[PDB]
RNA sequence: AAGUGCUGAUAGAUUUAUAUGAUUACAGUGCGUUAAUUUUUCGGAAUUAUAUAAUGGCAUAAUUAUCAUUGAUUUUUGUGUUUAUUAUAUGCACUUGUAUGAUUAACAAUGCGAAAGAUUCAGGAUACCUUCGGGACCCGUCUUGAAACACGGACCAAGGAG
RNA sequence: AAGAUCAAGGUUAUGAUAUAAAUGUCCCAGUGGGCCACUUUUGGUAAGCAGAACUGGCGCUGUGGGAUGAACCAAACGUAA
RNA sequence: ACCUAUACAUUACCGCUAAAGUAGAUGAUUUAUAUUACUUGUGAUAUAAAUUUUGAAACUUUAGUGAGUAGGAAGGUACAA
């Protein structure tokens, strides 16, 4: 059965497309002889694609140590540790509202009544698909149950 | 200056260990026998890739020209070259 | 939970003579160059023997 | 005309090379030239050549010793195979899908919409910006970006102003925008061949009339179980 | 001609060749001696396997030679520790939590490990584990100071008088096999200081029988130890 | 402008906030000038969380960033012209910082000399003045 | 008793050429032990009814 | 149990390497020994054909220790046969090749130093304001222990005690 | 019986270690009011009581944990990722 | 499976301790070359280029560790003369 798992595990890699190996079926289903090698999952919620609909609803804390340099981020579509592992790597942005300008020409020219704080996603916080995130600034925590936004850049293949 | 033994240098340069099993170089620099085994089981990986061609080939036709087959073809060329050895070696 | 970096790590013995004497330290500097450069223990202890307090240095009679 | 190895890259310490070099091994024929020559000349007629002591003479400005050149190891791509139709998840062409034409020496991607459909130019984008979707356009028909190289799209020119040389200039040249005729011609030929292959596949989100639409992972849809 | 640079620059090319050549000859000595010990290690696994095979076929139970050589790693304090055990821990050199030394399994040692039990988890270390520890984690005691390794040459460095020992791997042979110079070899290593393994059970201060950790868990340490490095 | 002293690693000011002395915000008699709490009741001395920070050595800056002004130039208290002339060779580690007791007539000479030597002055606008 | 024994072992070993090893080593985890039935296979487990006040 | 093969992510990356100290080592590639077979079928690439040393595996022999002798295992040594594997006999030139023991930079984009003047970018619990989380009980003191429903001290300046 | 002279001795004759250890001066401060817990115990019905034995803390110790807390648990705190 | 102390691992950085060198400059050392000697290849010398004027009662270089009342020592800071 350790051998059978090894044989079964050749098959999805085969399908991917390629390196061109093993077939040893796997279902995507009609199949001529397969309900075999299983119905997904799943585990959802959404957005996804500019921005995972994401929640900054916390900081990574000790019971009473606030430790804000990393944040807990709940990705809506990620129930599971596997799903949140897709988001491991992605760049994040929190876009938020200001009364007062500030920033003039370098890239665009932003009328900076709209401010953006840019961050990257890191490792998988959750038993239930919450993820850690580092941001270049760090998010003020006035952002709590505020919608934060995760673009799918950097995606690996 | 007539009795004068030894001045020389070193500034004593400060620590960080290269761990070999993430480091190519430090595996060989220190010891070897990893190195010896390295070749044999790399060869083993190639051998198992060759049998996977043959298993796919018998069933389906298949082809056979170059992607999987270039390991088969070179493997077969090393056995025809080794066979050339056994008749030629016979007291030199 | 260092079991145990207690004591003593302050040790004992003078690196350099406890003296303002500009002459005395020149001899120390001279024999200190002669120590490792020429091996031999005569350089090693005379360097030390200049460090010596006035007590432990008591006058040798003719 | 040769002799090689080192399959050390798999192993990762090891051989083939040492062992075969021994089988071949000489024990004879060790004779050499390899002429050096300087050109430090006091060639004096009167012609008198030198150079003297320029200066490395202590205007002590402490300037940081140049950290020299890391290796050009060829940027191993992810299985983004040209032509995979892939998403630009980022920067003006945000959520527009485009087809891959090539791998260049800078590491990064050549992307064209095709242009005429989904408004994306001969435009280059990071390997990381991209989710590489399973959908494949036959990339065999193309003129290939053998002709489009790093230099080609490198800008002709951000002068700081009016061509020439120090004319005390004025606010605004064309940092992004004319456009150039050479670049138009390059697009239109490549895009035309794109359109022929792309029309074979039926309408919807992203190949031909399929191309136009602007992406939807619609509310209640999933970036994680989308096996793109 | 003699004391001045005329002879000193000659003592560049005379001795750049000499030093480099003897370093090269000792590299060949390093390779041969290293290959030899790996033949011994692989053979050592086969002897055990074959003894078991031959016995069971003849109906006979050959119960295989009781294990030498333990690795001891510190789970506990120093603070809130009884003084008998505090003293025993200093002598082992185990100064801080998750610092670990190799300790020769003797009738002498095993009694100190017993009073040290809630304070220590110990087991029989596999050769992989000893090799992972010395190359990444293994420092040297040279006049107090805790000094790299990684060089063969710096292990030849002292232990060549304990012949056949000129390599990083040859030190681990000596530890592993409980070779006669084990006292000095074990001493030469300054206690390897090791992160934490992997989900290391809440109950902590219970004998391994009770699901604890702490104990001679025997062969099950190999899983633990490999992860902790 | 003025060319910065000798390639520094970025100056970590590591704790920036003036240590302020315990209860200076309680009392105007207790001066912001730090005085260590020796006293048996101190929650500060036993370093409970949330009782500020006591100057502990580990806030200590790198011995490379020691003294450097962030435009590089370490402070040399320049009494006059001859004093300025010391830092002629040492442009790239030191700045002339005109002592407050120095009159304008001499300051004009100091500033003028400073431009010749090309050594930074931190304060020129010192004592200037729409005045006689 | 040790001096006299050490001198005997030394002499005996030297006349055997090699080797001495006269220093006392405490009881080590011993040996590959073969148990032959003989005199019959084992087995018997144990216990318990241990009530009885 | 095998670096057999391999991917992602995270944080770090002192680099004054001549303050008064190293830059050395290896590897690739080219050079000029040949042949044969094979693959691509162009450029090339691999394996086989030597001597030396070591090692494993076969057979044989001796010792020494051991489980028991049917048969095995050990340490040591020698010998014969064949085969595989590995190292040495592989120098010199060049090299943005690997490391050189804190090896972050190839490559590139952007802001911009735009004379004085001065834009733009980055960065900051100065004072202090704001917004969010978490933490912060009153010091001095005698006392086992002080936030104490223990004692002095409204507040501030200056004299003021080893 | 000592002092002891002379000749003989394969491997120094349990095991880890040594943060180097030993030794002297100051006659140095501070202390001479302890408190608590495992275990062992005496007086007392008992006590957050009076008093020992061994050992650790607290005294001089926060931090994390026991919601809380001088002392129990885990752990001894340069500054940060 | 997950969460998490100033604990634990690594790294930069502070300090303290440790451990080592540093002190031919009418000289030394590196680099390139021309000449000469020997030899394949090295040194000598000439020339050109470059580095080096060290609070050597400190620096360069290194590693291990840091609670702390009473108290002790060490080194500064401020104030008047």
């Amino acid at each position: 059965m350790a051998d059978t798992q090894a044989k079964s595990t050749t098959a999805p890699k085969a399908a991917k497309a390629q390196k061109a190996p093993k077939a040893v079926k796997a279902p995507k289903a009609e199949k001529p002889a397969a309900s075999e090698a299983k119905v997904s999952a799943k585990k959802y919620k959404r957005h996804g694609r500019l921005f995972a609909k994401a929640v900054f609803t916390g900081y990574k804390r000790g019971l009473r140590n606030q430790h804000e340099n990393q944040a807990i981020l709940k990705i809506e579509g990620a129930r599971r540790k596997e799903h949140g592992s897709f988001y491991v790597g992605k760049r994040c942005v929190y876009v938020y509202k200001a009364e007062t300008k500030k920033c003039v020409p370098q890239h665009p020219e932003r009328k900076t009544r709209v401010r953006a704080v840019w961050g990257k996603v890191t490792r998988i916080h959750g038993n239930t698909g919450a993820v850690r995130a580092r941001f270049n600034r760090n998010l003020p925590g006035h952002a709590m149950g505020h919608r934060i936004r995760i673009m799918l850049y950097p995606s690996r293949i | 200056r007539k009795v004068l033994r030894d001045p020389r240098k070193r500034v004593f340069r400060s620590v960080r260990r290269l761990n070999p099993l993430t480091n190519v170089r430090q595996l060989i620099k220190l010891n070897p026998y990893a190195e010896v085994l390295k070749r044999r089981a790399a060869l083993a990986a190639e051998k198992r890739t060759v049998a996977k061609v043959l298993a796919k080939a018998k069933k389906q036709n298949v082809e056979l020209a170059k992607s999987h087959f270039a390991n088969v073809a070179t493997k077969a060329a090393a056995n025809r070259a080794k066979l050339l050895a056994a008749r030629k070696k016979k007291v030199a | 939970g260092i079991d145990i970096n207690h004591k003593y790590d302050r040790k004992v013995r003078r690196t350099e003579p406890k003296s303002q004497d500009v002459y005395l330290r020149l001899l120390v500097k001279l024999y200190r160059f002669l120590q490792r450069r020429t091996n031999k223990k005569f350089n090693r202890i005379i360097l030390k023997r200049l460090f010596m307090s006035k007590i432990n240095r008591p006058p040798l009679s003719l | 005309k040769g002799k090689k190895h080192p399959v050390n890259s798999y192993l990762k310490g090891g051989i083939l090379r040492y062992s075969k070099a021994q089988m071949y091994k000489r024990r004879a024929l060790y004779r050499l030239k390899d002429k050096k020559s300087p050109v430090v000349e006091k060639a004096k007629v009167p012609i008198k050549k030198s150079k003297a002591s320029y200066p490395t003479k202590t205007f002590v400005k402490k300037r940081p010793s140049k950290a020299n050149f890391s290796e050009h190891k060829r940027n191993t791509r992810r299985n983004l195979t040209p032509g995979t139709v892939l998403i630009l998840l980022a920067g003006r062409h945000q959520g527009k899908r485009v087809v891959l034409l090539k791998v260049l020496a800078s590491g990064l991607l050549l992307v064209t919409g095709p242009f005429a459909l989904n408004s994306c130019p001969l435009r280059r984008v990071s390997q990381r910006y991209v989710i590489g979707t399973s959908s494949k356009v036959d990339l065999g028909a193309f003129k290939v970006p053998e002709h489009l190289n790093d230099a080609y799209f490198r800008r002709l020119k951000a002068k700081k102003d009016k061509k020439t040389g120090e004319a005390d200039i004025f606010a605004a040249k064309k940092e992004r925008f004319v456009p150039n005729e050479q670049r138009k011609k390059d697009q239109k030929e490549v895009d035309a061949a794109l359109l022929k292959v792309i029309k074979a596949h039926p309408e919807g989100k992203f190949f031909a009339k399929y191309l136009q639409n602007m992406f939807a992972l619609h509310s209640s849809q999933y970036p994680h179980r989308m096996r793109f | 001609f003699s004391k001045k640079q005329i002879s000193k620059r000659v003592a560049e090319s005379k001795r750049r060749l000499k030093k480099a050549a003897v370093i090269a000859l000792r590299k060949k000595e390093n390779l041969v001696r290293a290959e030899k010990y790996q033949n011994e290690y692989i053979k050592a696994e086969q002897r055990e396997i074959k003894l078991r095979r031959l016995a069971k076929k003849r109906n006979q139970f050959y119960v295989p030679a009781e294990a030498k050589l333990a690795f001891v790693v510190r789970i506990r304090g120093i603070n809130k520790v009884a003084p008998k055990v505090r003293k025993v821990l200093q002598l082992f050199r185990l100064r801080q939590i998750n610092n670990g030394v190799f300790i020769k399994l003797n009738k002498a040692t095993i009694n100190m490990l017993r009073i040290a039990e809630p304070y220590i988890t110990w087991g029989y270390p596999n050769l992989k584990s000893v090799r992972e520890l010395i190359y990444k984690r293994g420092f040297v005691k040279h006049n107090r100071q805790r000094v790299p390794i990684t060089d063969n040459f710096v292990i030849e460095r002292k232990l060549r008088q304990a012949h056949q020992i000129q390599c990083v791997e040859d030190l681990v042979h000596e530890i592993f096999t409980v070779g006669p110079n084990f006292k000095y070899a074990s001493n030469f290593l300054w206690p390897f200081k090791l992160n934490t393994p992997t989900g290391g059970w809440r109950k902590k201060a219970n004998h391994y029988v009770n699901g604890g950790d702490f104990g001679n868990r025997e062969d099950q340490i190999n899983r633990l130890l490999r992860k902790m490095v | 402008m003025t060319i910065r002293p000798a390639y520094r690693p970025k100056i970590v000011k590591k704790r920036t906030k003036h240590f302020i002395r315990h209860q200076s915000d309680r009392y105007a008699k207790l001066s912001h000038k730090w005085r260590k709490p020796k006293g048996i009741d101190n929650r500060v001395r036993r370093r409970f969380k949330g009782q500020y920070l006591m100057p502990n050595i580990g806030y200590g800056s790198n011995k490379r960033t020691r003294h450097m002004l962030p435009t590089g130039f370490k402070k040399f208290l320049v009494h006059n012209v001859r004093e300025l002339e010391v830092l002629l060779m040492q442009n790239r580690v030191y700045c002339g910082e005109i002592a407050h007791g120095v009159s304008s007539k001499k300051r004009k000479e100091i500033v003028e000399r400073a431009k010749q030597l090309s050594v930074r002055l931190t304060n020129p606008n010192g004592r200037l003045r729409s005045q006689e | 008793r040790r001096v006299k024994e050490n001198e005997r072992l030394l002499k005996e070993a030297k006349e055997k050429g090699q080797w001495v090893s006269l220093k006392r080593q405490p009881e080590q985890p011993k040996k590959a032990h073969f148990v032959k039935k003989l005199e019959e296979p084992i087995a018997l487990a144990p216990i318990p009814y241990e009530f009885i006040a």
